[PDB]
């Protein structure tokens, strides 16, 4: 009374569980994990392109040339930029970087600069180019100053009016930096420049700036109670920039050619380099994965698995075994 | 589950099968052995592979957060930036999570439906020619050789041929 | 097919039937042709429709994008405003695309079930009075004229009558 | 419904049933009444609770809606902030509603499938010893006294026990 | 023996739907819900014609750039169309202040009404008609923005201007004005006489003080000189108060804000089409009862909902053989 | 024949739910998950009482408007209440600079300690009182913001001011000050001697120069002069350096930020409740256990999640006859 056929299904030794609306933890035959949960806690090249690691410098400290950043005076094409939460080297000398976050944002859109010399330090016949330095900005113990801009001083007790132009005869855009010095009282104003009433005008087809020092009494910072305020502009190819001042001028010397625009990023990370390489990067480490999702960190650069806030994410691919 | 087959009339699966997901097991004189349903284990793997691939594509265009910095007198807009990016990250986490929960359930019941439909495929092929034990099995009224059992799976089945030793064997 | 009526136990559909979605094909004493379950199809036309209207109605409230302009030193918030409008655009596209996919399956299985829930309704009335052919059909053990057939469709087929005609073949 | 049991083949529900969600009604000589199914009701209040809990779990994160103030010359950002919050409340309101709407239809079909698995279960247990009314009912081809009724409800129903008696009425 | 079969519909349909588990399921009946179609013209919107700025920017229009004169006394509009980069913006180079904010104010305005508020002839100790420049040529001849006046020193003197205006209209009032930056101390003297100048504007709300910025700038439109224009909204019964001893670009005409409601500045290169529409997008108008469209994210009027997808059909009937 | 039937439950319920496919389906069991109810009152948050500003604005409060004396010294609060339009804000017309950016800073602060950083008394070459304006009445008498001094020449002379205050405290420190804008040379002379004037303020962070805008403006609260106020946070061990020769509106009192943490500013006309709650809304409090609510979008504390619907009911039971 036998000779029987039966219909049935697969089973195996699998503990791989999934969840559903009506049930949790349902062991099934086969499942597919879709969430990347794992990273190497190291920052890397992406891909075959090393990031620009500013160490302990800030972006400000880098572009102005804070003496403790001479390390970055000449710098190759980069993939992304890495800044600490709080770089200790920003402005050796206190003050302001005007439009700083707007500039920082331009950077994320830029893969490579090319420092050039637009107004040679040696071209100041009737002013003192090499005497402006501070114990606030020190290089190798000796007092120094930002390396990309020049703190002009009166030469033989006279500060004639300045009139320098510079013509961008390059093909690329130019990032130009310059500053103004706020002194502490008439006395000091008299010491560095002769003139007591002072201004700085900057012109370009776009720019129309006028600046007057606020000679005033401020709390000491890095030992200095005076202040510097910096300002920047993109000078277009064929455009030209004209400075005019009778004192307190912090002139450009080196400006940067934007030679390459790309997808970059400034990221804040304390984690350090690893001579490795990846195609996806995260502030807390890199990702080699084939998953479609990950829960490492919301900020990524490069081709990445999309981010999710989940610990567990698995597709039931098989049926409900026992 | 929903279609009462897997863990339904049939209370468990077969460790012994490994050639495929669903199939039949035969216990006749000329031998015994398991066999997988190529035509219906294939239909299901294909379907489930589209699921997995349609879920990834549906997600491959979610929000991608971007770093942005503000100064200490732009605290309002930094907080606006913040609550925005978290808000999307949440909208997309809720999306992914729940799409997965929902399609997991459908995928299971999909397997349920596939098993039951297979049982019916055979059940209709034999009618009265075999008895329904009630736990996934058909007890042949007659004697079925290995070229006959592989005919219920082959797609068509000699009932007029076999009808004869079936009524004959039924009365007693 | 999730319920197996379409298109597993019925291999193909019916090019010949026009009066509705689901019906019957009958060959008998006077001939063969198609008639349709005017009221069964109608429950589906009722349901599918409301479903469409509801799907449309969950979207009538959505995100509407706006032209906002920014200058050359506002690149951060211009960026922020772009990622937020794209942000909602992607979200609602996801939602509409996915809903349409999800219910497209429910609507396909819906028709599948409807059919099976008809074949079940006929199988339940005929019982011992006919063979289950197994392809969607039934070979009648007896002879069936139209009030008889048009009655299995009515939903009322007075089974006790034809019982003896069938006892004879077995 | 969609598996054609609730409000399908079984026209309506029993007011008279109060010890569960699905059950049996019997009538023989000792008499008749209602005894709700124990295991299959529990299986439902177990697996529906989870559904209702799954929805409150997948919803605890939502959009922190904060007020931000802007002055007369910040009309652009203010309007962006308003559009952002409107947008987020809209998205989550959709999410919440559609989720509910789709799990309601799911739930209904779940009860409807729990009944068609009960009925099916009895049908396979009873075999030919009983007549299928098609009403959700079985009229016995033998005598079923209560220890017999609890036999059908138990899943312990002995087919050969009443098998000989059954076949006589089937014929006459 | 007699037979009865249960079955289902199959027509000549070629329509496809999609599902999570299968693509391209040909189907018996399917409703399309995605509009993919626009007449690529810019149209009237519910019977109101848009303001086609042609080559004028918003700024060249409200200031009255001579080359824009087609927009002197403009009728009610339903929405506004700029090209991306209009040629006629500011003829005399400079900046327009809170520009992007002002445009935003326009997306809420449907009609202006120019009213002369300080008439050109009312300047009697200053030079009213000498303020012209080749940067804004009109019919070849050197000219200027038509809504403001460039005041020049008279008889080598520039007496301190003091003019006030009070808003005796029912409506908010858009007022603009400017300042001119000289190039060198020479030019400063030639134009205005006074070596050190200021413009101060006051209202219940506004308390501004502008001072020229002398500097050497590259020529733009053959002018190293620059002009910064400024605006404010003068509420009814409030008064604007102007004072200047030089470099002042005084207002003459100003805008009564007479109609408010929904509007929009769209950027579009597409030309008008002399047609009507309920729904309008920068690349073209849409006439469609579909729930959704494919066309462009920015729309105005009674419109379907935007979605990025290239296919959105809903399954209506059964799977098809 | 003996019979056995399978069937299901039905009861006396009329609870409804909906489907994507059918509306108002009567079911035997349901769960309403939407909370639609609130008291009509503002209440404590976790046993901490709100700051209820009555008719004062926050500028009104922190500046010390003479009608705002209720709040001269304030205890720890959970959140703050403002009217949409407080009548006591700025008693003398002008600007609070970075006002919204400050209000926001203030919504992470649960308590200030008010301290006297520079005593009124200590002005000895200048006149500290009078000092006052009819635009700022107290008990019907001309007065002025309390936390701040409107300094005036003494003996027809205004010696340059040079002060410092160095923050020798644990906590951060909110400091307010301001500038007076006169209406003409005469008024400038009558109040401080000197015709050309400045105020310069300095910290490690800050470095500002203010020059009065001496123009005429229209009257507001009777005055057509102006006061522009400014703030900062002075860190521990920085010092604020003041220097001015007129028009300087000096700080008297400052605020130590003593308890930071989750707070908020909400607009509402609703009275205090005299209750406690864990969730609060501009239109009244919420005591619920539901998952959702539709009371208001702006809520404070641990709350149900907001949603815009009027009906959110989950089906827990089968179809009912
Ligand atoms: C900087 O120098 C360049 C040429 O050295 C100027 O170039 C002008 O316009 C075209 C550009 O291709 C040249 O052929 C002309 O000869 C130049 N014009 C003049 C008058 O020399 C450029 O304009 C200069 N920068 C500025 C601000 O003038
Ligand atoms: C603007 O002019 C109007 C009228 O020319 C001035 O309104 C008068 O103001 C006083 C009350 O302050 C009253 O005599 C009337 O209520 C006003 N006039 C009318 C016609 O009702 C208004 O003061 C002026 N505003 C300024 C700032 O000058
Ligand atoms: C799922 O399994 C884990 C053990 O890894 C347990 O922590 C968890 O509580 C289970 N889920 C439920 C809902 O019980
Ligand atoms: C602040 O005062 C304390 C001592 O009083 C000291 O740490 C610091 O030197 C002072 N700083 C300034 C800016 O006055
Ligand atoms: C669906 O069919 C169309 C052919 O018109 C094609 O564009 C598309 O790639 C197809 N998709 C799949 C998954 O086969
Ligand atoms: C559902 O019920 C509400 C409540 O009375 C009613 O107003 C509405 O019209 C109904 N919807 C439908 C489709 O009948």
């Amino acid at each position: 009374p036998g000779d029987q056929i039966c219909i049935g299904y697969h089973a195996n030794n699998s503990t791989e569980q999934v969840d559903t609306i009506m049930e949790k933890n349902v062991t099934v035959t086969h499942a597919q994990d879709i969430l990347e949960k794992t990273h190497n806690g190291k920052l890397c090249d992406l891909d075959g392109v090393k990031p620009l690691i500013l160490r302990d410098c800030s972006v400000a400290g880098w572009l102005l040339g804070n003496p403790m950043c001479d390390e970055f005076i000449n710098v190759p094409e980069w993939s992304y930029i890495v800044e600490k939460a709080n770089p200790a080297n920003d402005l050796c000398y206190p003050g302001n970087f005007n439009d700083y976050e707007e500039l920082k944002h331009l950077l994320s859109r830029i893969n490579h600069f090319e420092k050039i010399q637009i107004i040679p330090k040696s071209s100041w016949s009737d002013h003192e180019a090499s005497s402006g330095v501070s114990s606030a900005c020190p290089y190798q113990g000796t007092p120094s100053f930002f390396r990309n801009v020049v703190w002009l001083i009166k030469k033989n007790n006279t500060y004639p009016t300045i009139k320098r132009s510079y013509n961008n005869t390059n093909q690329e855009d130019l990032l130009i930096l310059w500053g103004i010095h706020h002194s502490n009282d008439a006395a000091e104003q008299t010491k560095l420049y002769q003139n007591p009433t002072t201004y700085i005008s900057v012109g370009t087809s776009t720019l129309n700036q006028r600046l007057v020092p606020k000679i005033a009494t401020r709390s000491k910072v890095n030992g200095q109670s005076g202040r510097m305020d910096f300002f920047w502009t993109i000078l277009k190819p064929n455009d030209a920039i004209n400075f005019e001042s009778n004192g307190n001028f912090i002139a450009p010397e080196y400006a940067y050619k934007i030679v390459k625009k790309g997808d970059s990023a400034i990221i804040k990370s304390e984690v350090e380099y690893g001579n490795c390489n990846t195609k996806c990067q995260t502030p807390i480490g890199a990702i080699n994965s084939s998953m479609p999702f990950h829960n490492i960190h919301p900020l990524t650069i490069g081709e990445c698995p999309k981010y999710v806030k989940s610990n567990k994410l698995v597709l039931a691919t098989g049926l409900r075994n026992s | 589950g929903l279609f009462g087959a897997i863990a339904g009339f049939i209370e468990g699966g077969w460790q012994g099968m490994v050639d495929g997901w669903y199939g039949y097991h035969h216990s006749n004189e000329q031998g015994s052995g398991y066999a997988a349903d190529k035509e219906s284990t294939q239909k299901a793997i294909d379907g489930v592979t589209n699921k997995v691939n349609s879920i990834i594509d549906k997600m491959n265009t979610q929000f991608e957060a971007v770093g942005r910095e503000f100064n200490n007198l732009e605290r309002r807009i930094e907080n606006l930036n913040k609550k925005m990016e978290d808000g999307f990250l949440d909208v997309w986490t809720y999306n992914a999570e729940l799409l997965v929960l929902m399609e997991n359930e459908r995928t299971l019941d999909f397997h349920d439906s596939n098993v039951k439909n297979l049982y019916d495929k055979v059940r209709l092929q034999l009618r009265d020619n075999a008895k329904e034990l009630g736990n996934g099995c058909f007890e042949f009224y007659h004697k079925c050789d290995n070229e006959c059992m592989e005919s219920v799976r082959n797609g068509t089945y000699d009932y007029p041929q076999y009808s004869e030793e079936a009524r004959l064997k039924r009365e007693e």
